[PDB]
C-alpha cells in the first residue's frame, strides 16, 4: 500500500499546480488536453484502487477477502467489509468521470506544463517499482502458515463482480 | 561545605568597594569561579553516606541538589540589567548585595546537618525576598501581595518550633539526622494525630495545593523589575525538599491519614491546570502551570517505597529549570511591548525568528520528549501509583493531556498577521537578549546524555 | 519571466513537445504485457473441490 | 458614484508609482560583497560512506571480547543432516 | 495576446448549444451563448472516450501475448 | 556475519552527516535539497545487502 | 442597507450556489434565463410588501437547499489556501535597524526610502489643517477630500499608500 | 494612568443611563441594545455596569469585515463583549440541530445484537430446529 | 511563475462588451457608462467575470462599476499589476 | 446546535431614527487613525477597551461579589462535591486490595518489581 498515494498525491499535485489556484474537482475538463502522460499514470493507480484485478496488491488484497471464509465473524462483519470493495472502485472512475472525462472547462490563460525531468525520473523509478511490487517480494518468501486452498461455489471471486457494478 | 560561603561572602565587599559601571563585568567574573569549586568536593562515593565534616555540613549526599543552587547567581544580573539602569549608583548596589545574600542562607541550607539550624535556615529566607517586592518593583497591589506573602508561610511554620522542641526534649536530639537509628513508632491517638499534623502542614505552605495557594499568582504575576527574583522565586518553592529529611523517619507509620493529602492534591491537580486557559496574563500563565506538576510529587512522597524516591529526585530539577527558562521568555517581550498581557502580543514570529526556535525547544519540554530529564521521572511516578491501584492512571494522564493544549495554546499565540501597531518593539532580539535565553537546556539535555547523577539514594 | 518553453493559451489547445506522448505510449504497453501472467500462468483457484462431501457410509 | 472619481487617480499616481519605485534593482544590487572565494565521484561520495565504515566496525570487534553478550543469533533451522555435523538425516 | 477576437468562434456545431434552441418556445433568446460556448467546440470535442479510453483505446492492451507466445516449444 | 548488522549501523548514522554540516563547518556551496538527495541515494544499495543475508 | 439593493445582495449569489450543482457549463448556462423568468415576475413595481412578498418567499428556496459545498474561489474570505502565503507575509517597515554590513546592498532604495518620508514628513501643515475642517463635528466616515482642494497626498500617506503587495 | 471610570463599579441601576457613554461607550446614548442593564442577573461574581456580556455574541469569526479591520484581527477600538473563546469558534450553518448521528451511531444497535450470534461458514442456515447439529455427539464406531 | 501587465486586462473587459449578444461591438471602448445600455446590468454586466475571473465580486464593486475603466482601474491595485 | 443564528428579519420602516449607530465608532475610527497615522509615534496604542477588559476581569470581581444568594453558595455542589466522591472511590479502595492481599494471595511469586 505504501507504494500508491505517495505516487497518487504527486500525480494529482502536477495537475495542481499547473491551474495552480483551484484544487476543485470542479472545472477540470477531459484527460487529453495536451495531457499524455500523468493521465497514464493516474490509470495505474485507479484500476489499482479498484480493487485489484491482477495489479499491484493483487497477492495482499486477495488473499485476505477470500481468507475471511473461514472465520467466526459477527457475520455482521462480512456483511460490511465487502460491501466497500464496490465503494473503493467508486472512487476511481469520480476522478476520470469528472477530471478526464467530460468537456474542457476551467477558467483562462492556460498555462500548463509538463516538462520537468526532476519530476519525470520520480514517476518513472515508482511505476517500475509499483507493478512488481506484490510480485517480486511474495514471490520469494519463507512460508509461515497455512493457506485456505477452498472456495466454493457461489462463495468464491464474487468481490470482483462487486467492483464490476 | 568547607569554604564555599568563605569566598561568595567576600563577594560582598566588592559592590560597593567598586567604580562605576565596571560593577557588572566585576560581580559576573568572579561568580563562575566558585561554580568548579562547587563541582570538584562534591560528587564523591558515596555509600551511606558523606558525613562531611562537623555538626554545620552533612555534605548532601543522598540527593546532590546543589549545583542548580549556583547557576542562578551569574543567571540573573545578566537579566536583571533589562530595567534597572535608572537609579543611583549606591541604590543598584544595594539590590545587588541582597541577592546575592539571599544566595548564602541557602548554601547553608539544602545541608543543614541538623534540624534546629534547618529552621533558623528554613526561615532566613523571605526578608531579602519580600523587600524586592516593596522597593523596585512593578505597578501598584504590590503591597497586599507582600502581606500574602507573609502571614501563610510564617502562619504555617511556627508550630514546627512547637513540634521540634518537643522532640528534642522526648527522645535524644536532632542535632543528627544519624543518630536517628533508635525511632519509636506512632500508634494512633488523639494526641499523636496533631503531632504529625504540624510536621507536615508547614511543608505544604511552600509547595502549594489545591488549598491556600493564592498568594502564589500574586508575586508571579506582581514581580519585579523583568523576573528578577521572579526566577529566585522558583528555588523558592521547589527548596521545600525537607519532606525528605523528615518524613522518611519519625512517625512513618502513620498512613490512615495520609488519604486526603493524596485525594486534594489529585483532584486540585486535574483542576488548576483547566484553571488557566481563560486566563490573560502570561506571568500568570506559567504560574498556574508551575502549581500542577510541582504538585505531582507530593504523591510521590506521602505514598512511600522507592521507584518512587527515584522519578521525585528529578521531577524537582524538571520545572526548576523549565519554568525558569519560561519566565526568562516572559522577562524577554516586555522591554519591547511594555504591557504583560498576552492578546496584544499578536503578529510575532517574523520580526524575531532568531528566538521563536527558543519558544519551540522551551514548550517542547511540557511535552518533555521522553529521552529528556522530564519524562524520565514522571514514568516512575506512574510505575509507583498504578501499583497503589489501578485508577490513579487516570487522572494523573489527563494532566499529561491538559498541558499538551495548555502549552501550545502559547506558542500558536505568535503567529498572526499584520500586527496593527509596532512603530516600536523594533529590536532583533540582541545579545543579552539570547544568551541568557541559552545556558538552560544546554545543561538539561547534557544531563540527559549520562543522568546518572539525578538519583536519589532511594 | 525567464522562459518561453511553453507558450501561454487562449483555450486554442497549446500543443505539446511530442516527446514526452512516447514515455506515455511505452509504459501504456509494458502495463499490458503483464496480462500475460494474469491467465498465463495463473488461473483463479489451482486448488482441486470437494463433490459435497457426502459418502460417508 | 461621483464622488471617489478624484480618489484613485492620484492613487495610481501614489501606490503603483511606489511600485513603481518598489520595482528597483540598480544592475542586480548584490555587491556580494567581500570576498572571493559529476565525474569524481572521488571524494564526495568517499568522505560521505567509505570513511565511516572502519570506525564503527573496530567499534563491534572491540566489543565482543569485552561484553558477555555479543551477537546472539539464532538457532540452525536444518531439516536433513549435514557436512558440519557428521550424521545425516532421511 | 490578441487572440481571443470577436467573431472568431462564431458558434456554428456545438450540440451542446442545441439548449439555446431549446427555448425557443420561451423566447429569451439572443444574449447570450458564447461564455459557455468560449472552449466547448474546435478541437475541444476531442472527446476522450468510455472503458476503451481506460483501455487507452486498445492501442497497447493486448500487443504482446501472442508474439511472446511462443517458440521452444520442443 | 558481524556485517550482518553492521551495515544497518552505517545507514543509521549517515542520516546525521547532513545535520552535523548544518553547523557551517566547511560546510558544502549551498545545493542542499541537492546534496540530502545525494545522502539517501548511496544508503539504498547499502540497504539492500542484508536483505540477501536474512532469506538464506 | 436599502429594501431595494437587498435584491441585489440575494440576485448575484441566486445564481452562484447554483453552478456548484452543475456539471456542464451548458447545463448551468441554461438554467440562467431559466432562472431569469422568474425574477421577471415583477419587472417594475412599488417599493411596499408587495416587493417584500417577493422577498419574503425568498426566503425559503434560499437557504432552503443552499450550497452543497459549492465553489468558494479560493483567494477568499474562505477557502483553501486563502492566506496561504505567510512565509513571506510582507513585514513592511521591517527594516529599521540594519547595523550596516547588512545594508550594504541596495544602495539606490535606501536612498529613495528617506526620500518618500518628507511627504510623509510634511503632510500635517495641509493634511492637519483640513482634518479640522473637513469633519463637521464628529460624523461620518473620514476620508478626506480625495483631492485635499489642492494635492492629495495622500490623504492615507503613507501605510495605506504604500501599502502591503501580495506574492 | 486612567482613573476616570477605569473599570466597571457597582451597577446596574446607578443611572445607568449615565454609565454608557459618559464612559466605556459600549451604547451610543443608553438606547443601543447594549446599555449596561446586561448585568445578567447581579448578586453573583459575575459582571457589574461591565462593558461585557450578553451584547450580540457567538461569534467574532474573521469575516469580509473590509469598513475596518473590524472582525477579529485588526483592532477595532472599543467593542468589547466577550473574549478568550472566540479564536477557535463559529456562526450557523445550513442545517439544524437534528441529531441524527445517534441514529446513525444506531445502525450497529441493531447488529449489537447481532453480535451474539455465531459465524460459521458451511453449512448454510436452515433455522427451523436442532436439526443443524453443531458439535461431536457420537464416537468413532 | 507567468506574469502579468496592464495590457491583458485591456483585452477583456473591451472583449466581453462584443461576447454579450446584447450588447453590440459599436459602443465606446472603455468609458460607455453602461445607462446608455437595474439588476441583471450591473450583476449580468460582471457575471461574466464571475465565470472567468470570478474573485467573489465584493458589496462595493457594484457602485463602482458604472465606469468601465473604473472597473479596470482597481483590479490592477487588487492583482498587483507592474510597475 | 449553536445556533439558527436569525441571519435575516424584517425592516421598512422600523426605526426610522435608529441609523448612524456607526457615528458612534467612525468618530473613534477618526480618532483611531489620527492617532495611526504620524511621522513619529514609537509604541503601542492605549487602547483602553483591553484596559476595562482584564482589570474589570482579574480584578473587581470580588468587590463586586456578595454571598446574598445560593446561586452564589452553589459552588459547594461543583468544588467539595466531587472531592468527596473521589475519596469515596478510594477509601472503598484500598482495603479490598488488601484484605485480599492480607487474607489469601493472587500475585504473581515474581514480582519483585512492584
Ligand atoms: C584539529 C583536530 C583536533 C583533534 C581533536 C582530537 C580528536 C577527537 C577526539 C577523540 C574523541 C573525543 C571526543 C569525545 C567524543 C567521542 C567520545 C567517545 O566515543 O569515546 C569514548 C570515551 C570514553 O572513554 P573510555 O576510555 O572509553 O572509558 C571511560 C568510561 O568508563 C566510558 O564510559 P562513560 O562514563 O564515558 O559513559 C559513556 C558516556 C557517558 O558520558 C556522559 O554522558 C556524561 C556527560 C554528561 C553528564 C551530565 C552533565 C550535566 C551537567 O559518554 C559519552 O557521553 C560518549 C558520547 C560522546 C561524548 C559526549 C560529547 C559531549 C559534548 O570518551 C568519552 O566519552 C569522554 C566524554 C568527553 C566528551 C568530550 C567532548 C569533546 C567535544 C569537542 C568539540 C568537538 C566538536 C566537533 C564539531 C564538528 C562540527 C559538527
Ligand atoms: C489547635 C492546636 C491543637 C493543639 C491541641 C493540644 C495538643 C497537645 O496537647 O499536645 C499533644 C502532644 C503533647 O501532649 P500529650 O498528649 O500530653 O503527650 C504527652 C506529652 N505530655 O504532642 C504534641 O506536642 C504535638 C505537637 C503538635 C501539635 C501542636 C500544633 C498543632 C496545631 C497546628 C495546626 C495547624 C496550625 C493552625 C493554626 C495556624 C492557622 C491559624
Amino acid at each position: 500500500h505504501a507504494f500508491f498515494k505517495a505516487m497518487l498525491f504527486m500525480c494529482s499535485g502536477s495537475i495542481i499546480h499547473s491551474l495552480n489556484d483551484e484544487q476543485d474537482i470542479r472545472k477540470m475538463g477531459g484527460l487529453f488536453k495536451a495531457m499524455p502522460f500523468t493521465t497514464t499514470a493516474l490509470i495505474v493507480g485507479s484500476l489499482a484502487l479498484t480493487g485489484m484485478p491482477f495489479l499491484t496488491g493483487f497477492y495482499s488484497k486477495d488473499l485476505i477477502i477470500e481468507a475471511a471464509n473461514t472465520s467466526y465473524t459477527n457475520a455482521w462483519a462480512l456483511l460490511m467489509t465487502l460491501i466497500a470493495t464496490s465503494f473503493t472502485a467508486i472512487y476511481s472512475t469520480r476522478i476520470i468521470f469528472f477530471a478526464l472525462l467530460g468537456q474542457p472547462r476551467f477558467p483562462t490563460l492556460v498555462n500548463i506544463n509538463e516538462n520537468n525531468p526532476l519530476l519525470i525520473n520520480s514517476i518513472k523509478r515508482l511505476l517500475i517499482g509499483s507493478l512488481f511490487a506484490g510480485y517480486i517480494i511474495s514471490n520469494n518468501i519463507p512460508p509461515t502458515t497455512i493457506p485456505q486452498m477452498t472456495m466454493p461455489y457461489y462463495l468464491k471471486t464474487t468481490a470482483l463482480i462487486v467492483t464490476i457494478l | 561545605m568547607l569554604k564555599y560561603i568563605i569566598p561568595t561572602i567576600m563577594l560582598m565587599p566588592l559592590t560597593w568597594l567598586s567604580k562605576n559601571n565596571m560593577i557588572w563585568v566585576n560581580s559576573t567574573a568572579h561568580s563562575l569561579l566558585i561554580s568548579f569549586t562547587s563541582l570538584l568536593l562534591m560528587n564523591q562515593f558515596g555509600d551511606n553516606s558523606l558525613n562531611f565534616s562537623l555538626l554545620f555540613f552533612s555534605d548532601s549526599l543522598s540527593t546532590p541538589l546543589l549545583i542548580l543552587t549556583m547557576w542562578l547567581l551569574p543567571l540573573m544580573l545578566m537579566a536583571s540589567q533589562h530595567h534597572l539602569s535608572k537609579e543611583n549608583l549606591t541604590r543598584k548596589k544595594l539590590f545587588i548585595t541582597m541577592l546575592i545574600s539571599l544566595q548564602l542562607f541557602l548554601i547553608m541550607t539544602f545541608t543543614a546537618m541538623e534540624l534546629i539550624l534547618f529552621y533558623i535556615l528554613f526561615e532566613a529566607t523571605l526578608v531579602p525576598t519580600l523587600i524586592i517586592i516593596t522597593r523596585w518593583g512593578n505597578q501598584t497591589e504590590r503591597l497586599n501581595a507582600g502581606l500574602y506573602f507573609l502571614f501563610y508561610t510564617l502562619a504555617g511554620s511556627l508550630p514546627l518550633l512547637v513540634a521540634l522542641i518537643y522532640i528534642q526534649n522526648t527522645v535524644g536530639s536532632l542535632n543528627f539526622l544519624m543518630l536517628q537509628y533508635w525511632v519509636q513508632p506512632v500508634h494512633n491517638s488523639w494526641s499523636n494525630v496533631f503531632m504529625w499534623l504540624a510536621c507536615m502542614m508547614a511543608f505544604m505552605v511552600k509547595m502549594p495545593l489545591y488549598g491556600l495557594h493564592l498568594w502564589l499568582p500574586k508575586a508571579h504575576v506582581e514581580a519585579p523589575i523583568a523576573g528578577s527574583m521572579v526566577l529566585a522565586a522558583v528555588l523558592l518553592k521547589l527548596g521545600g525538599y525537607g519532606m525528605l529529611r523528615i518524613t522518611l523517619i519519625l512517625n512513618p507509620m502513620t498512613d490512615f491519614m495520609a488519604y486526603p493529602f493524596i485525594m486534594l492534591s489529585l483532584w486540585g491537580m486535574i483542576m488548576t491546570s483547566s484553571i488557566c486557559l481563560r486566563q490573560t496574563d502570561l506571568k500568570s500563565l506559567i504560574a498556574y502551570s508551575s502549581v500542577s506538576h510541582m504538585a505531582l510529587v507530593i504523591v510521590a512522597i506521602l505514598i512511600q517505597t522507592p521507584w518512587s524516591y527515584m522519578g521525585a529526585t528529578a521531577l524537582m530539577i524538571a520545572h526548576g529549570l523549565t519554568s525558569s527558562m519560561l519566565f526568562c521568555l516572559a522577562n524577554s517581550n516586555y522591554e519591547r511591548i511594555h504591557s504583560r498581557t498576552m492578546i496584544l502580543a499578536r503578529g510575532l514570529q517574523t520580526l524575531l525568528p532568531l528566538m521563536a526556535t527558543w519558544w519551540l525547544l522551551a514548550s517542547l519540554t511540557n511535552l518533555a520528549l521522553p529521552p529528556t530529564i522530564n519524562l524520565i521521572g514522571e514514568l516512575f511516578v506512574v510505575m509507583s501509583t498504578f501499583s497503589w491501584s489501578n485508577i490513579t492512571i487516570i487522572l494523573m494522564g489527563v494532566n499529561m493531556v491538559i498541558t499538551a493544549l495548555y502549552s501550545l495554546y502559547m506558542l500558536i499565540m505568535t503567529q498572526r498577521g499584520k500586527y496593527t501597531y509596532h512603530i516600536n518593539n523594533i529590536s532583533p532580539s540582541f545579545t543579552r537578549e539570547n544568551a541568557l535565553m541559552s545556558l538552560h537546556i544546554l545543561p538539561l539535555l547534557l544531563l540527559t546524555l549520562n543522568p546518572k547523577i539525578i538519583l536519589g539514594p532511594l | 519571466g525567464g522562459g518561453a518553453h511553453i507558450e501561454p493559451r487562449y483555450r486554442q489547445f497549446p500543443q505539446l513537445t511530442r516527446s514526452q506522448v512516447i514515455q506515455a505510449e511505452f509504459f501504456s504497453a509494458t502495463m499490458w504485457f503483464w496480462i500475460l501472467w494474469r491467465f498465463w500462468h495463473d488461473s483463479d483457484a489451482v486448488l482441486g473441490h470437494f463433490p459435497y462431501p457426502d459418502p460417508s457410509q | 458614484t461621483p464622488e471617489e472619481k478624484l480618489r484613485l487617480q492620484q492613487l495610481r499616481e501614489l501606490r503603483r508609482r511606489w511600485l513603481k519605485d518598489q520595482e528597483l534593482s540598480p544592475r542586480e544590487p548584490v555587491l556580494p560583497p567581500q570576498r572571493v572565494s559529476t565525474y569524481r565521484h572521488s571524494i564526495f561520495a568517499f568522505t560521505h560512506v567509505l570513511i565511516p565504515v572502519w570506525i564503527i566496525h573496530y567499534y563491534l570487534k572491540y566489543h565482543v571480547t569485552t561484553k558477555p553478550y555479543t551477537i546472539v543469533e539464532k538457532k540452525p533451522r536444518i531439516f536433513p543432516g549435514d557436512t558440519i555435523l557428521e550424521t545425516g538425516e532421511v | 495576446m490578441e487572440l481571443p477576437d470577436y467573431k472568431q468562434w462564431k458558434i456554428e456545431g456545438t450540440p451542446l448549444e442545441t439548449v439555446q434552441e431549446k427555448l425557443a418556445a420561451r423566447g429569451l433568446r439572443d444574449p447570450w451563448g458564447r461564455n459557455e460556448a468560449w472552449r466547448y467546440m474546435g478541437g475541444f470535442a476531442n472527446n476522450v472516450s468510455f472503458v476503451g479510453a481506460l483501455l487507452k483505446g486498445f492501442k497497447w492492451g493486448f500487443a504482446a501475448f501472442v508474439v511472446a507466445i511462443g517458440a521452444e516449444y520442443y | 556475519m558481524n556485517m550482518f548488522s553492521s551495515l544497518s549501523l552505517v545507514t543509521l548514522l549517515l542520516l546525521t552527516m547532513p545535520i552535523m554540516m548544518m553547523s557551517f563547518n566547511t560546510y558544502k556551496p549551498s545545493n542542499y535539497p541537492l546534496y540530502v538527495k545525494t545522502a539517501i541515494s548511496y544508503a539504498f544499495i547499502t540497504s539492500m545487502i542484508p536483505t540477501m543475508m536474512f532469506i538464506h | 442597507l436599502t429594501h431595494q439593493q437587498k435584491v441585489l445582495r440575494l440576485y448575484k449569489r441566486a445564481l452562484r450556489h447554483l453552478e456548484s450543482w452543475c456539471i456542464h457549463r451548458d447545463k448551468y448556462r441554461y438554467f440562467a434565463c431559466l432562472l431569469r423568468a422568474r425574477f421577471d415576475e415583477h419587472k417594475n413595481e412599488k417599493d411596499m410588501v408587495k416587493a417584500t412578498q417577493l422577498l419574503r418567499e425568498a426566503e425559503e428556496e434560499f437557504w432552503h437547499g443552499q450550497h452543497p459545498q459549492p465553489y468558494i474561489f479560493p483567494e477568499s474570505p474562505g477557502g483553501t489556501s486563502y492566506e496561504r502565503y505567510e512565509c513571506y507575509k510582507v513585514p513592511e517597515w521591517c527594516l529599521d535597524d540594519w547595523h550596516p554590513s547588512e545594508k550594504a546592498m541596495y544602495p539606490d532604495y535606501f536612498a529613495k526610502r528617506e526620500q518618500w518620508k518628507k511627504l510623509r514628513r510634511e503632510s500635517w501643515e495641509r493634511e492637519v489643517k483640513q482634518l479640522q475642517e473637513e469633519t463637521p463635528v464628529g460624523g461620518p466616515r473620514t476620508e478626506a477630500l480625495p483631492p485635499a482642494r489642492k494635492q492629495g497626498d495622500l490623504p492615507p500617506l503613507w501605510w495605506h499608500i504604500v501599502t502591503r503587495p501580495r506574492e | 494612568a486612567s482613573h476616570i471610570t477605569k473599570d466597571m463599579l457597582p451597577g446596574p441601576y446607578p443611572k445607568t443611563p449615565e454609565e454608557r457613554a459618559a464612559a466605556a461607550k459600549k451604547y451610543n446614548m443608553r438606547v443601543e441594545d447594549y446599555e449596561p442593564y446586561p448585568d445578567d442577573g447581579t448578586g453573583y461574581g459575575d459582571y457589574p455596569k461591565l462593558p461585557d456580556r450578553s451584547q450580540q455574541e457567538r461569534d467574532p469569526w474573521y469575516d469580509w469585515d473590509h469598513p475596518d479591520l473590524r472582525l477579529n484581527w485588526g483592532e477595532p477600538m472599543h467593542w468589547d463583549l466577550d473574549m478568550y473563546i472566540r479564536n477557535r469558534v463559529d456562526t450557523s450553518p445550513t442545517p439544524v440541530n437534528w441529531n441524527l448521528m445517534c441514529k446513525h451511531l444506531f445502525g450497529f444497535v441493531a447488529f449489537m445484537l447481532f453480535m451474539f450470534w455465531v459465524g460459521e461458514t458451511y453449512p448454510a442456515y436452515q433455522p427451523v430446529g436442532p436439526k443443524q447439529y453443531p458439535y461431536n455427539n457420537l464416537y468413532l464406531e | 511563475a507567468p506574469p502579468l501587465t496592464l495590457e491583458g486586462i485591456k483585452d477583456r473587459v473591451l472583449y466581453v462588451l462584443k461576447l454579450y449578444d446584447k450588447i453590440d461591438p459599436e459602443k465606446l471602448s472603455v468609458n460607455s457608462h453602461f445607462m446608455k445600455d437595474d439588476s441583471l446590468d450591473q450583476v449580468e454586466i460582471i457575471m461574466a467575470m464571475e465565470d472567468e475571473f470570478g474573485f467573489e465580486i465584493p458589496d462595493i464593486d457594484a457602485e463602482k462599476l458604472m465606469c468601465p475603466q473604473e472597473i479596470v482601474d482597481y483590479i490592477a491595485d487588487k492583482k498587483d499589476v507592474y510597475e | 446546535t449553536t445556533l439558527d443564528p436569525a441571519e435575516y428579519d424584517i425592516s421598512s420602516e422600523t426605526r426610522k431614527a435608529q441609523a448612524e449607530r456607526l457615528a458612534i465608532r467612525s468618530r473613534l475610527k477618526r480618532e483611531y487613525q489620527l492617532q495611526y497615522y504620524d511621522p513619529s509615534r514609537r509604541g503601542v496604542i492605549e487602547d483602553p477597551a483591553l484596559v476595562r477588559w482584564t482589570y474589570a476581569r482579574s480584578a473587581n470581581i470580588y468587590p463586586n461579589f456578595r454571598p446574598n444568594t445560593k446561586t452564589s453558595l452553589l459552588g459547594a455542589l461543583f468544588g467539595i462535591g466531587p472531592l468527596v466522591f473521589w475519596y469515596y472511590v478510594f477509601k472503598t479502595d484500598r482495603d479490598r486490595k488488601e484484605k485480599l492481599i492480607q487474607e489469601g494471595k493472587l500475585d504473581r511469586t515474581f514480582n519483585i518489581s512492584y
